[PDB]
């Protein structure tokens, strides 16, 4: 499933990313969009064998396990095959878990490289909530 | 699957520093992120603090930094260290993962001056 | 910080009535509120996930809702094993903190 802009943000607010650990939402539409494109079936074959699953990319070496992964941890205990879906409760679920980290949002490389230090919150902007 | 267990002295004197030992068994240590919660006498529960899977730290602002949250990969178990503890700091302490789907039996530590 | 407020203090019900249990954020919190039970010389267990997400192995008759900054805890149909202490919970911000605490006793 692919999102539109608004769509995402409504439903990012609804799963209370609006401001969770600091973060405003802008950051999370903004990750989605440079992460996936805010395409939740997105996946990206990683060199170390890892694959990056869902509408937020999340990795399957920290995680996510997709029992394909070697030095994989499934940090999240879930496994990758629940990120995929169109439903983005899991993905959501396991981002606040991964941004809960002290690394926060940096763990993202696309927001990293895109978002960070960003006007984020243009993202929801133009958009009924 | 995974189990927790919370362990060392019961009974601790003022001033001193209380120091608890998680031992998980099932999986690693170095694959969750581990907290540690405690009850005071009155029902009131209070999260001390959590250490991720980086080995970063959150600490409730409450404890005033008197609290550490250290782990030994080698012995897969985590610590908790508050210092300077008074009989405020009496209570049930419990550790459980940072989901909370694994807790501990929890432990009763009463500061006494006896 | 984020203070949780929870009524009533104590509930007390008959097994096979239905019960909800409030919980209020001074702030608001979106969907980043948990429920646990908590028994007599037993941690706490969790009951409900982000708000209303169930738990694997918890009674069906455990639900939850609310968003923003009031939140509720139902249990359709109470029985004995549900008598205890229920608190709520918010991960949305730093540090995480518990409402008081509400007590289900038996009618």
């Amino acid at each position: 499933k692919v999102f539109g802009r608004c769509e995402l943000a409504a439903a990012m607010k609804r799963h209370g990313l609006d401001n969770y650990r600091g973060y405003s939402l802008g950051n999370w539409v903004c990750a989605a969009k440079f992460e996936s494109n805010f395409n939740t079936q997105a996946t990206n074959r990683n060199t170390d064998g890892s694959t990056d699953y869902g509408i937020l990319q999340i990795n399957s070496r920290w995680w996510c396990n997709d029992g394909r992964t070697p030095g994989s941890r499934n940090l999240c205990n879930i496994p990758c095959s629940a990120l995929l879906s169109s439903d983005i409760t899991a993905s959501v679920n396991c981002a606040k878990k991964i941004v809960s980290d002290g690394n926060g949002m940096n763990a993202w490389v696309a927001w990293r490289n895109r978002c960070k230090g960003t006007d984020v919150q243009a993202w929801i902007r133009g958009c009924r909530l | 699957d995974v189990q927790l267990q919370e362990s060392g002295p019961s009974l601790v004197k003022p001033s001193q520093t209380l120091s608890l030992t998680c031992s998980v068994t099932g999986d690693s240590i170095t694959s969750d992120y581990w907290s540690w919660i405690r009850k005071f006498p009155g029902n009131r529960l209070e999260y001390m603090g959590y250490v991720s899977y980086s080995g970063s730290t959150a600490y409730n602002p409450s404890l005033k930094s008197r609290i550490s949250i250290t782990r030994d990969t080698s012995k897969n178990q985590y610590y908790l260290d508050l210092n300077s503890v008074t009989t405020e700091d009496t209570a049930t302490y419990y550790c459980a993962n940072w989901d909370g789907d694994y807790w501990g039996q929890g432990t009763l530590v009463t500061v006494s001056a006896a | 910080d984020i203070v949780l407020t929870q009524s009533p203090a104590t509930l007390s019900v008959t097994p096979g009535n239905s019960v909800s249990l409030s919980c209020r954020a001074s702030q608001s919190i979106g969907n980043n509120l948990h429920w646990y039970q908590q028994k007599s010389h037993e941690s706490p267990r969790l009951l409900i996930k982000y708000a209303s997400q169930s738990i694997s192995g918890i009674p069906s008759r455990f639900s939850g809702s609310g968003s923003g900054t009031d939140f509720t805890l139902s249990i359709n149909s109470v029985e004995t094993e549900d008598f205890g202490m229920y608190f709520c919970q918010q991960s949305n911000s730093w540090p995480y903190t518990f409402g008081g605490g509400t007590k289900l006793e038996i009618k």
